[PDB]
């Protein structure tokens, strides 16, 4: 456990970044779905 | 990635965005 | 970052609006007052912010915005075709 | 105590580690490099604890300590942000 | 850090439950 305590720091950051990324992809997905439901409703 | 017209589209969008300067 | 000194709040706002309109062009049939639309504008603000933070030049900034718009548009087209 | 621990169990423990650190339903996250780095880290940790521990309980304890620490770090950084 | 012991035990338990999950019949 010499360089590992630092590894812990990189790994964690990576995970946090991936977390944000995923959240935001889901946000995007949601917003697009919203847009398509709006599009449909206007068309009928 | 695997689109021909992608570059063209991107430049078109760049243009559209730049045209925001001269609209002010 | 240097290039930030030559970019105004107003311009950024306008760019956000242009983003929104490029994603979902709407001549307001009361659509702007809908929550989904507001969610789009918010998303656009986030995107614009991310590009403003990341870009190291005005040109890069415009480029990145354009890339992201293109991606969103492709995804939206694909989803529209899927939902036919 | 090594005579009573199977390769399968160790594998499962690695997986449990991973899931406890970063619970993910997604399949497309598992294909990401950061996730792979986590699985690798977990394997290394499990190895180190397997080598070091002088009993099954000690082993579990050490694994748990490590998980806890990683979780705490992650939580702290989340709160920070 | 206070609840640390609690969580550690919880994690120990979670890990032990991996033993009795692996079986056929």
């Amino acid at each position: 456990s010499a360089p590992e305590d630092l590894l812990v720091e990189e790994l964690v950051d990576g995970l946090l970044s991936l977390e944000e990324e995923l959240k935001d992809k889901e946000e995007e997905k949601a917003v697009l779905d919203g847009l398509l439901s709006l599009e449909e409703e206007s068309r009928g | 990635d695997e689109d021909p017209e992608k570059e063209k589209r991107i430049k078109e969008l760049e243009l559209l965005l730049m045209s925001t300067e001269n609209e002010l | 970052k240097g290039w930030h000194e030559h970019v105004t709040q107003d311009l950024r706002s306008h760019l956000v609006h242009k983003l929104v309109q490029a994603i979902f062009p709407t001549p307001d049939p009361a659509a702007l007052k809908d929550r989904r639309m507001e969610n789009l504008v918010a998303y656009a603000k986030k995107v614009e912010g991310d590009m403003y933070e990341s870009a190291n030049s005005r040109d890069e900034y415009y480029h990145l915005l354009a890339e992201k718009i293109y991606k969103i548009q492709k995804e939206l087209e694909e989803k529209r075709r899927s939902r036919l």
